Order: structure tokens, then sequence, then C-alpha cells
């Protein structure tokens, strides 16, 4: 047959390229070249063709030699997959503490040896942080794993297994090195966070969410659970941070590995286009695709026998970067994946012309390819136009296999749904609906009573002994026993907060029905629970991400408990906020989502129900004092001086039946405050005890994430360290306990400021535009400043103010500072204290900065030369031009000083020429000042008017003044400006157009 | 009831919201349509007592009911369908990719003459339509006025207006501070004044001319009697250097369109009777005397004549007028505004302590604005 | 005020201003009439006067923009030096009428 003939000539040129160097006993193949070395990523990528090879004999069956063949290949990929697992459990110790906080120097080494399986280089001269690795590897092995073919064998892999899925779980929050193990374009040492890793943990996290690794055969023992919070945050933040390729790459041809064949991890069609088209602009070539731009990899320069380039590659990688084929053959492969016919055919006929030959006539694919040294000059005048020459590995493996794999499938020996049994096609399928179920019960028999004569049925805590209900903290501790191995000294899943995503579905513990309130409702915790209107407005949130995702199976249940707390002052009738909220949930309708009232029995019937099989078997007078005085904030104020003084955790000795400790004092002074809620000492409470708000490293992600600064507490030059970086819950508590100092509150108040500010990212993400920096201590003196102004009171007056009010109050405030509503000096310093900038006014900084020497803003200078080093979508820049401005502590004077730069930035642009020289802004406004008081001054305004600033030299009535008008500070400045130049001119004016 | 409208309607991403309402996109799944869906609560929350909730009701099922009576037209906004359940209330709209006029008008800061005479042609139209049908809106606001994707205006913001009989005149005071007839006053000063009339339309519709042109409410004050007390007594006046450059036909029909006088004030047909909207095609009745073809020439010649000496009047860069006053320079006074528009863009919303005309201060900061 | 009398010159001019009826005076018909009557204005000239007289970039002059600019107000001197411009022009020959 002719396909019998088509087969055996893949076989043959399969044997004769990739599995040559199978290298048995370890089965882990080179990486080509001289080498002697094996990447796992590279091998994973290599044995896909052999799959793919051995999935096709496989059909051809009833025969002997076409069945030795398809046995011999699916050994041989069962092989190289025990190989690499064996690799993986060498390193258990390091897999093992990677997991306890995150480090560059924690992880397994991505580089591993030929046979003997050893490591090969150290810990310290090479970037062992790749989580895309390990992230294919796992999905490639579900997959084959659900084709049918056995790779593990015991339960410890089965628990390496596990252990790893919880390490790679924590890729949305970290930063590695990426796939290019060079982290940004500038290596430098430094690592940042890369769409492709957090896409592949996430495909490889949903791949394995109820697999079974021991197929057909294997029991409730052999089962991986995966939690679906981590999915939906990871795939949240690749949503938030794919319109580029990372926080400093503007686009990367790895891109292509999340948005086709490969994981398929992405949806909204669209923006996979989109993605594809800027790819495909701004990245192909004549012979491949670029990596990304300003790249000095395989160049006739930058002395190639060097690591950690200087920032000096202003132009001589730019226009000359290298192409690879293997973009081509990812375009090849997305093409024939979904849809595609007639794009597949024109990419196999442009990549059949940059295939070389080889011995016999083989077809080779080359890695890259180089712009020769002396054809440099001529590719920078004309891109696109010198031709290259073949360079690196020739015998490129993961090209070749993933040709191959292309070719085969392209010629209809394979279909789609052999190599992705898990139906990963259709993940850009749109959601139609989703119906959620909320259940309310009462804690006690009044509750219920009282919801019955309002008419609300309901049924108590008792009465429904087949389930029972524990709050979050159950769940997440008993999670925390899952992985958990004594002769492999494996610790199990770190402890973790649990989301709504994750206590919704039911669980089946002990042949028993476990359900668990949300973990948000827990008044213990936190204070934030206590407020009512926080309640149902976070309910409502919950509600609607709840709705939006639902990426797991069934239909969800949401339970509500009704507590003592929310009751009104007299304790007979429900508050108003609750009621409203059950009538709306009565009516099939709260906040975003459809809701339907029932019995848990009911919902009993269909729901998501996970089983969890691993659970089957004078000091005294000081005392005195504090005992008998009253005015409770004093009180508290004692106890926080006994408690720093010789109170961390000895006894007080206030009762004489009981020895009861400081601290179970200080929770039963907690409890009695909360029942009269009095804001006055929640805060001191909450500040002794330490408690921190859940998820801050999720807010801080989250923040972080849409390439945004953090500076906590007051802004002196030395402290305040700014945050580009995500961290670790510890180190985020240790930096904002550090910046608080002896204050206490203060972190209090950053904590409840950087969630508010994180929630209202998501609700309102148009809200934060414009601003680069967001400083919580700048913020807090705002927002004391706007209280005195609005009380007419002190400082002090205004603090305790502050502190006094409710977290509703202080979001509504917060809400209304940001919006900026509510005068032109006030106006002035809002905008000014907030660095609010103008979307273009980096592009205009930077025109002025190309279009002149440099600017004055009386101390330091900022050169020009920046501009060649530097581009203006790139942050860097923008953060340069932000430490120049932020030298001015006034921000009046930020504000005059930005509206300076516009204004000399719109004349630049009408006036064409050179200044060639370094203008003072200073002088603009100093002269702007000047040129106003002479206006006063000759209209008839008298002393009183022309009043001084105390530390500004600038009048009250120029910060008052309109922007606009006749007689706005912009014509002044205007003017000013204009008189500059004419200083700085050759006794003429050089302005046309 | 409500299980038709979630069956039928899909909420989506809030797309506005309001003082006790959300308005978001919906989807009809038998037609896969792209409608918007309002929806505005009863009990608020229980903030207050049922007889709120009542009088609201009672302003939704108006509302309804006017805009019922109004369905039909294209340009007049169309309830498709509209639902009531006992805490909420659903209604459909048609949704629209542009937003309102408010947004177009801040970014744009001045419209041109074709967008200006359009939108007065379509809001003139809106105006004569409702008052064939007795309906007053008083409402007329850039606000209230949104846009599409033809560039076509359509009122929204139908419960305030209230269906009128002849012979009963109103005494209820809303809306904005500074969009107010000498009637309203009049009328609450005490007692004297009968009541609201129709005219309050064609001040605001003047109001409306004014400051899409000007770039600047007519009336404005940093205090509430100081306007007020302006608006009454119907002082206002047109700036020198931005009027400057206009036509006198729109000029005159802002101001007939502003008089204080509710009788002398000019009614929708006579405005649309007016030369700024007629336009002509072809006709073939102008014939006369040999004196009018002689003075048809005449007028051409002098016309050549002027259009001749357009080039030659033209100023130069002139950098000293530039230095001693950068108003001078039309483009350059329209740059530097908009690049103060840019630069405090997030701060026009609703409200009368913060407009277009804050940004703007014409008056001298002198000792001469301590004076009242 | 305007007059039917004068609506109907000035439809009358803008359809004799331009060779071929289009509604637009157009540049080279523009052209086309000045070198008729006896001038060569400077393509940048002419391109400057089409900006300034246009409200916008656009680059066309419709029949609304020429009835406003023929709108505008003279005053007196600029009146008397455009008649005299005018008779002038007119008063080619060596005649004095
Ligand atoms: N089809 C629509 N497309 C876009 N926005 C719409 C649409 N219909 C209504 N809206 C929005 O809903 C609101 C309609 O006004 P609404 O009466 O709800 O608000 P308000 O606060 O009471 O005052 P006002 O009517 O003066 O804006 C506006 O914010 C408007 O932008």
């Amino acid at each position: 047959s002719n396909s019998g003939v088509r087969l055996d000539g893949y076989a043959r040129l399969v044997q004769q390229t990739i599995l040559c160097h199978q290298n048995p006993v370890t089965g882990l193949l080179p990486a080509s070249y001289d080498q002697k070395d094996a990447w796992v990523r590279d091998n994973v990528y290599s044995i896909l063709a052999v799959w793919g090879l051995g999935l096709a004999y496989r059909k051809n069956a009833d025969r002997d030699e076409d069945k030795a063949k398809a046995y011999e290949l699916e050994q041989s990929v069962v092989k190289l997959m025990r190989g690499l697992l064996h690799c993986m459990i060498r390193q258990v110790d390091k897999v093992e503490s990677f997991k306890y906080s995150q480090s560059t120097k924690d992880s397994l080494h991505a580089k591993y040896n030929t046979k003997t399986c050893a490591t090969v280089v150290g810990d310290d001269q090479w970037g062992h942080l790749q989580l895309d690795a390990t992230s294919v590897y796992l999905l490639f092995l579900a997959q084959m794993t659900a084709s049918g073919l056995h790779i593990i064998h015991s339960l410890d892999e089965v628990n390496f297994i596990q252990n790893l899925v919880f390490y790679i779980e924590a890729a949305y929050k970290t930063a590695d090195f990426g796939i290019w193990e060079r982290g940004d374009k500038t290596n430098q040492g430094i690592s940042e966070l890369n769409a492709s890793s957090v896409g592949m943990a996430k495909a490889a996290l949903e791949a394995l969410d109820e697999l079974d690794l021991f197929g057909v055969k294997g029991g409730p023992q052999s089962v991986i659970h995966v939690l679906a919070d981590e999915v939906q945050h990871c795939q949240s933040i690749l949503n938030s941070l794919l319109p580029r390729a990372s926080t400093s790459k503007e686009v990367d041809a790895s891109l292509l590995s999340v948005v086709s064949f490969p994981a398929f991890a992405v949806e909204d069609s669209q923006l996979v286009e989109l993605t594809k088209q800027e790819i495909i602009t701004k990245l192909q070539g004549r012979y491949g695709c670029c990596r990304f731009l300003r790249d000095g990899y395989k160049t006739p320069k930058e002395d190639p026998n060097r690591l950690y380039y200087e920032p000096a590659e202003l132009k001589l990688f730019e226009n000359i970067e290298c192409e690879w084929p293997l973009f081509w053959t990812y375009f090849i492969l997305d093409g024939v994946f979904s849809g595609n016919a007639e794009q597949v055919q024109e990419y196999k006929e442009a990549l059949e012309a940059v295939l070389i030959k080889g011995k016999n006539g083989v077809p080779l694919l080359p890695e890259l390819y180089s712009v020769p040294p002396d054809r440099v000059d001529e590719e920078y005048q004309n891109p696109h136009t010198v031709d290259r020459v073949p360079m690196g590995k020739l015998p490129h493996m993961w090209g070749q296999s993933l040709y191959i794999l292309g070719s085969l499938m392209a010629e209809g020996f394979l279909a789609p749904g052999e190599i992705d049994p898990l139906n990963r096609r259709f993940s850009t399928v749109p959601k139609p609906d989703v119906v959620v179920q909320v259940s309310i019960l009462a804690e006690t028999e009044e509750i219920k009573t009282i919801l019955k004569d309002k008419g609300i049925y309901v049924e108590t805590i008792a009465e429904v002994y087949p389930i029972r209900v524990q709050p979050a903290r159950i769940l997440s501790h008993i999670y925390s026993s899952l992985g958990c191995n004594n002769r492999m000294k494996l610790s199990g899943r770190p402890y973790r907060h649990m989301g709504v995503l994750g206590t919704s579905k039911l669980y089946d513990i002990r042949k028993t029905i476990f359900t668990f309130t949300p973990q948000f409702i827990d008044q213990q915790q936190f204070y934030l629970a206590l407020d009512n209107k926080m309640i149902v407005e976070m309910l409502r949130t919950d509600l609607s991400y709840l709705c939006s995702r639902w990426r797991m199976t069934g239909q969800p249940t949401i339970t509500f408990p009704i507590s003592h707390s929310m009751l009104d002052e007299d304790g007979t009738s429900l508050n108003s906020s609750i009621l409203a909220a059950l009538r709306k949930m009565q009516d099939g309708y709260f906040g975003g989502a459809r809701v339907q009232t029932g019995k848990l029995s009911e919902f009993l019937t269909t729901s998501c129900c996970t089983h969890l099989s691993f659970m089957d078997p004078d000091f005294k007078a000081l005392v005195l004092q504090l005992k008998e005085t009253s005015s409770l904030q004093e009180q508290a104020d004692i106890l926080y001086m006994l408690y720093t003084m010789k109170g961390p955790d000895w006894n007080t000795e206030l009762y004489n039946e009981r020895s009861a400790t400081v601290r179970e004092l200080l929770t039963e002074l907690y409890g009695k405050v909360g029942e009269i809620r009095h804001w006055g000492l929640i805060r001191y409470i909450s500040g002794i005890l330490r408690k921190k708000v859940e998820a801050l490293d999720e807010a801080c992600t989250d923040l972080l994430s849409h390439q945004k600064h953090l500076t906590v507490g007051l802004p002196p030059e030395p402290r305040e360290k700014t945050i580009s970086a995500p961290l670790p819950y510890e180190a985020l508590t240790q930096l904002i306990d550090e910046a608080s100092e002896g204050d206490m509150s203060i972190s209090i108040l950053t904590q409840e400021i950087m969630v508010y500010l994180a929630m209202y990212m998501r609700t309102q993400p148009g809200l934060f535009a414009e601003m680069f920096r967001l400083r919580i201590g700048l913020i807090i003196q705002v927002m004391a400043t706007e209280l005195a102004h609005s009380l007419r009171c002190s400082a002090e007056e205004a603090t305790e103010g502050l502190m006094n009010l409710s977290p509703s109050a202080m979001k509504n405030l917060l809400h209304h500072i940001l919006s900026g509503k509510e005068q032109w000096q006030r106006r002035r310093r809002l905008d000014g204290a907030l660095n609010r900038v103008p979307v273009g006014f980096y592009q205009k900084v930077w025109k002025v900065l190309q279009k002149c020497h440099g600017l004055s803003v009386e101390g330091f200078v900022l050169p020009s030369s920046t501009t060649r080093e530097m581009t203006p979508g790139e942050i860097k820049f923008s953060v340069h031009v932000e430490s120049v401005l932020n030298r001015v502590p006034q921000p009046e004077y930020r504000q005059l000083l930005v509206e300076a730069i516009l204004v000399l930035t719109m004349l630049a642009d009408i006036e064409i020429h050179s200044i060639g020289s370094i203008i003072a802004v200073e002088k603009i406004v100093h002269i702007a000042n000047d040129l106003f008081l002479q206006e006063q001054k000759t209209l008839g305004a008298d002393d009183t008017m022309l009043a001084k600033d105390p530390a500004s030299g600038i009048c009250t009535l120029l910060y008052d003044s309109a922007p606009s008008g006749r007689f706005g500070t912009m014509t002044y400045l205007s003017k000013a400006a204009a008189t500059y130049v004419q200083e700085f001119l050759p006794h003429s004016i050089c302005a046309m157009q | 009831s409500a299980q038709d409208f979630y069956e039928n309607y899909e909420p989506k991403e809030i797309l506005g919201r309001g003082v006790s309402s959300v308005v978001r996109r919906c989807i009809h799944k038998p037609t896969s349509q792209e409608y918007a869906v309002k929806v505005i609560d009863v009990t608020g929350g229980g903030s207050f007592s049922p007889e709120e909730v009542r009088e609201l009701r009672e302003a939704t099922l108006k509302e309804v009911d006017i805009l019922r009576k109004v369905s039909g037209h294209p340009n007049i906004i169309q309830l498709k369908d509209t639902y009531e359940t006992n805490t909420f209330f659903f209604l459909v709209f048609d949704l629209m990719k542009r937003g309102e006029l408010f947004d177009y008008l801040t970014e744009k800061v001045t419209l041109s003459e074709k967008e200006t005479r359009k939108i007065m042609r379509a809001l003139l139209e809106v105006i004569c339509t409702l008052h064939k049908l007795n309906i007053v809106h008083r409402d007329l606001k850039p606000e209230n006025i949104l846009l599409d994707d033809n560039m076509n205006i359509k009122l929204t913001d139908f419960g305030f207006s209230c269906q009128l009989e002849p012979g009963e005149r109103l005494r209820e005071v809303c809306g904005t501070p500074s969009y107010l007839a000498p009637e309203i006053i009049e009328c609450s000063m005490n007692e004297d004044h009968p009541g609201y009339g129709k005219e309050v339309d064609m001040w605001s519709t003047g109001v409306i001319m004014y400051t899409l042109l000007a770039g600047s409410p007519p009336f404005w004050h940093r205090k509430q009697m100081l306007m007020l007390r302006m608006i009454m007594s119907g002082n206002y006046q047109f700036g020198s250097p931005e009027w400057d450059d206009y036509s006198d036909t729109v000029k005159d029909l802002v101001s007939r369109f502003l008089v204080v006088q509710p009788q002398n004030r000019y009614t929708a047909e006579e405005a649309l009777a007016h030369p700024f909207f007629q336009q002509y095609l072809v006709e073939e009745v102008r014939h006369f005397s040999p004196r009018g073809k002689f003075k048809v020439i005449a007028l051409t010649v002098l016309a050549s004549v002027r259009i001749y000496y357009q080039y030659r009047r033209v100023k130069p860069v002139t950098r000293e007028i530039v230095i001693r006053d950068p108003y001078a320079l039309r483009p350059l006074r329209r740059l530097i505004d908009a690049y103060a528009f840019r630069i405090y863009g997030h701060w026009v919303k609703k409200g009368q302590q913060q407009n277009r005309a804050a940004l703007f201060e014409n008056t001298p900061k002198a000792v001469l604005l301590s004076l009242a | 005020q305007l007059t039917e009398e004068q609506i109907a010159e000035f439809k009358e001019a803008f359809s004799l201003f331009d060779k071929d009826g289009d509604g637009t005076i157009t540049t080279k018909e523009l052209g086309t009439v000045m070198r008729s009557l006896g001038q060569n204005p400077t393509e940048a000239e002419l391109q400057d006067m089409i900006n300034e007289v246009d409200a916008d970039g656009n680059g066309t002059i419709d029949f609304p923009e020429f009835l406003t600019m023929m709108a505008r107000k003279m005053k007196d001197t600029d009146s008397e030096e455009e008649i005299r411009e005018a008779f002038r022009v007119f008063d080619k020959d060596g005649n004095g009428y």
C-alpha cells in the first residue's frame, strides 16, 4: 500500500534523524552538537514526532511487523518519560524546599546531564528556574497517560507528581528566566514574569485536574487533585498580561506556544488573532521569525565569549536579529490543527525553500539564520534585503521533530484528536451561561423564626445531620495533608487560603457530604466581615466572579449562614441590607448572576462532588489598674504598654481560679469590642495581634500585573524601597511592618488601602489609568488632609476621625478621592500628590528630549543621551522621568512643571529647529510668575492680592487661576517659554509652520 | 415574569451607572441581538420607607407609558420590552456603541458647523414631535443626549417628562441649576406666577447650542445665588475672541433662542423655517427682468473680488504677537485649549459645581473681582 | 437679513464658478478661472487660500462656505479699496470709464 510506503519512509527519516541519538540505558538524547547535555523541554518536544509516529503505526494493526514497530516506539517514549521522571526524582530535596519561600536557588536544575543521571552544572552558574519545562512535561505526561501509555509505576511516583504540581501551581506570582533562560533583553542576572510560563502552568493544571495515572485499571488512590482557584488566577493574569510579551518585551515569538497547538492555553479567539497579527507584523522574515526585538544571540559582535552584556544595545542588534524556522513550524501546526488549509499550504511552500539538505538527501532544519558581518549596514538601511547563512545546530531536533509532526498531520495519516485526547481544541468555544445555587441557613432557632416571620423559609444548623457545615479553615487544614510521604520526606501542600471557587463545590469525606462556608465571612480572621455593607458587596463580587468563569464541571452551591452579629441594635430583626440581599436572591437575581433558592438536599442531586480518598483510615499595681480602669480606649493603651514592656506571652495573673495569658485577654477584649461596634480601638487591637489581610500576595500580584509600582508609607529619601516584582507573603508582611515602624496601625491602614485598590482594579480598570506608581502613605496623607479640611479640625482630630471611620465609609472616601470629585489650589495639590499625568506624557517628554539637549529642574540634569538607550514604550524610561520630576516635593510645583513641559512640547511641535542647549523649566515658571505679578500690578491689584508663597515663591492667585482662558496660566507659561527660547536663540526666532 | 426575562436576556458587563439604576448589555437568544437592559432597584437596599418605593414605581410607570406613547419614532429612543418584578425592574432598550454627548463634547472641545447644525435640526425635530403629542421634557441636557455610529442623537431619560393638558401649569422644580427659565424662579418666589409653560425647552435648546458652540455654558459662577440672579436677569453676553470668527445667522438664532420673555421666544416651527436649516437642490423658477440679471452679475463680481482678497489678507507667523499675546492666533489658541482640556479631562462629569466653564477664566483675577 | 434675489444670485454665482456641476468650486476650476481672468496665482498661495477659506483640512469648498464668506463685513475702508480695485481691473483701457 502507498500509505505503508509513506509510513516506512517517515519511520526511516525519524530513525536516521532523532532516534539515532536515543542514548540507551538512560534514554535522554543529547541536545545536538558537541554539547553532551540533555534539556527537558528539548527532549519532550523531540519525542512528539516519535509519539505521533507510534500512534499512526498503531492504527494499522493485525500484522506482526507493524505491531512490533508500534510497541518499540511506545517503549522508547516510555523509556524517555521514565528517564526524565527519575531525573526529576533525583532533586526531591530541592522540589520540597522550593515549596516554602520560592527562590531561584531552590528550584531543580533545568540542565540535566547524560547517562548516570547526574547534575552537570552548579546552582549559580546557570539559571535553574524554568517552570515552562516542568509544565510541558507534566502536560504531555497527562496526554500520553490519557492516550493509553503506561508511565507511572508506583504510588511514590504519584506523590512526587502531586508535589511537582504543587510546586508549579505558584507560577502566577513568581519570576523566572523564561524559555530563553536569559530573563529580559539584558541578562544582568535578572528574571521577570513570562506569559508562556503561566499559560503552560495553567494548561498543565487543567490537564491533570482529575487524571488517573494508572489508566482504566487505576483506583481512587491514584488520582491527582488540582485546585481551580489557581487555574482561574492564571487565566486572569494571562488575560490582563497578554497584549504584549511581558513587562519588558513588547513582543515575543514564543507567544505562539500559548495560542496554538501546544497546550491551547488561551481563550477569546479575537485576542489570539490579534496577537498572531502583531507577531507576523513585527517578527516575520524571509527565513522565519525572529525570537524577539533587540536580541544579540548569534551575532558578529558583542564579544560572543561574554555574558551579562552591558546596557549598550541602542542600535547594535536592531534590524539584524536572527530568525528561526521553528516559529514557521508553529504556524504550520496552528493552521493544520483548527480549521486552516490554504495557510498550511502557503507556510509549507515557504518553509520548503529555507530547508537545507543533509546526508543521503535528508531534510534538516537549521537552528537559525545569521547576517554576514560584511553586509550589516545594508540590512539596517534596507531591512530584510540581504541574504543570511545557516548557523547553529544543523540537526535541530526540536524543529525537525515539529516539522515531521506537522507534515504527518497534514498528510492525513494522523488526526487532531489523537495527539489531544483531552479535547483541548475547543477551549475557545464560548460559554453559554451558568446558574448558581445559594442556600441560606439559620444559626439558631430565633433566626429561623425571624426569617419565617419575614416570609423567608430556611433550615437551621440542626436537622441536616447527613450534611455538616464547617469554615474554610478546616478545609484548608485537610488539604494541607495531601501528598504527604515520610519515606521520601514530603511535607504535603503548604497551608493556603481557599477561594470562593473551592469552597463552593461539595466534598465527600468518609462517606459523608461536607459543605464549607465561604472564607470571607470569618470575623475572627479580620474585622472586614463586621460591616454589613462590606458583607453584601463582597458577596455580590464573589457571586459575579463565580458566575463569570466556573471552569469546573457541574453546578455550584453557595452556603450563606446568618450570624448573630448582623442583627439590629434591639436584636429582634435582620438588618436592611441583608434583608434586601435575601429578597433579591429570592427573585432570582443579585449582582450579575442568576440564583435559585432551595434546600441543600435538593441541590445535592446535581452538584460538584469531590471525593477525598487520602482521608480514608509594679506588675501587680499595673494589673490592678488595668482591671479597675474605665475608658476602654485607655484600657487598650494600658494593655498595649504592658504587651510592649513585659507582656509578650507572660500571664498577667489577673484571675486566680484560672491562669489566662495576655492573648486570651486580648481575644476577650476584641470580642467585647465587636459587640459594641465602636471603631476606636479595633485598629489598635488588630495591630497588636499582627493580623494580616488574607490573600495579600494575590492583591499585590493583581496590582503588579498591570505594570504598576507600589510604595508604602510616607516618602523619605532612604526608606520605602519600591516594589517591582512579586514577593512571598512573609517578605511582603516584613516589608509592610518595616514601613509601618512603631505606628502599628499604619500597617493595618496600608493593608486596607491596598486590598481596596486591588478590589477596585478588577471592577473598574479605567479609574487607575494614567497613574504609574501608587503611594499608600501619600494617599493616607491626602485623605487626612481632606478630613481636616472638611471638619475644620487639627491633624490629630483628623487622624482620630479617620481611625473612627467605618470600613464602608473608608472605601467610599477612597473612591471619592480617587475619582477626584467633591478651590483650584486644592485641585492642583490633589493632582500633584497622586502624580496624575496625561497618557501621552511619556511620548511628549521623549520627543522633547530628542529635540533638546536636556531639561533643568533646578537641580541635577537629565541628559538627552538616554533616548537612544531607551524607548517610549519601555517602563524604565517612564520611571526615570518620574524620578527626575519627583525631586521637587511640592505637588503644585510638580503640576506646574508638568504643564510647562506640555507647553514646551507644543512649542517644539510648532517650531521646527534644534534648541541645542539646556532649558530650565524652573526659570520658565519663575519668568511666568514675574509676568503675572507685573500684569496684576498694572491692572490695579493691591499688596494683599499679590501674595507670596512661604517656601515656593509663587503667587497664590496663580495657583487659583484656571488653566484655560484669557488670563489662564497656560498663556503665561507659553509667554515665558517663548521668552526663554528667544533668550537662547541667535537674536532671532526660528518658528514657522 | 422574571424567568422569561432571564431566559430571553443575558446580563453582561456594566455599561453605565445611575443614581439608583445600573445599565448593562443584554443578548436576545432567539435573535442573537445586542440590545441593552436597564435595571433599577425598588427598595434600594432598604434605605427608605415604602412610600419612596411606591413613588419610584409611579415614576417608572409614567416613564414607560410615555415611552410607549412616542414609540415608533426612529430618532426617539425605543422601548422594545418592559418587565416588572416585586423587587427588580427590567427594561429593554437599544444599545449604542458610542457614548453620551458630554464625552464627545469634552473630547472634541468644539464640534464643527455641520455637526452642530445636524444636532440642532434633530433636537428641534424631537421637540416639535413631542409638542405635537403634548409632552414636555424640561431636562434637555447634553448628559441626557447620546450618539450612535451614525452620529445621530436620541433623547433619553423620559422619567422626568410628564404628559400635560392645555390649561394646566406645573409647579415642581428640578434639573441642573443653570437650566431654569425665568418662569421657574417667578413661580417659586412665593406663589405669584402661575406655573410651567412650553418655552423651557426653548431656552434649554438655546443653552445646548451656546454650550456646544462656545464650549462653555452661557451662565456659570462659583456662587449659587450669583449665577441664579444672572440667569434670571438674562444678561448673557457673547465672548469677544470666540464669537468673532462666526456667522451672524447662528448668532441671531441663538439670541432668539435665549429670549427672556416666553412670548417672544421662537417656536419650533419658526426655528425650522429659519434660513439656517433650509436647503435647496435644484429650481427652475428663478426668472426675472434684465435688472435682476444685472444685479446677479454685480453680486457675482463682488463675491469674486472678495474671494480674490482672502489669500493676500492672511497673516504670517508673527512671533511678535505670539510673545505679546498667544490668544491672537486662533489655531494656537485652539491647540492650547485642547491641551488644557486633555490635561484635566477626567474632571468633566455630572454636576453644576464642576463643568466646562470652570476650566475657563475670562474674568481678570484682580481687585475688581472682590466687588459683587 | 438675506433676500430671495440675493440667494438666487449666490446660487447662480456658485453654478458659474465651476465648469462642471459637482457641488465644489474645485481647485483646478478656480485656477482655470484665475488664468482666464488674467491672473497666475502660485500653487502654494492657492493652497493657503483654500485652507483658510475652508473650516478644516478636507480641501473642498462648498456653497454654504461661499455664502458665509460672502456674508463677511468689510466695514468702510476695505469696501472702498475693493471697489477701487474692481474698477481698476475693469478699466483696462485708457478711457477712465
Ligand atoms: N443605550 C445606552 N447606551 C449607553 N449608555 C446608556 C444607554 N441607556 C442608558 N445609558 C446610560 O444610563 C444612564 C441614563 O441616565 P439615568 O437616568 O439612568 O441616570 P441619572 O443618574 O438618573 O441621570 P441622567 O439621566 O441625568 O444621566 C446614563 O449614564 C447613560 O449613559
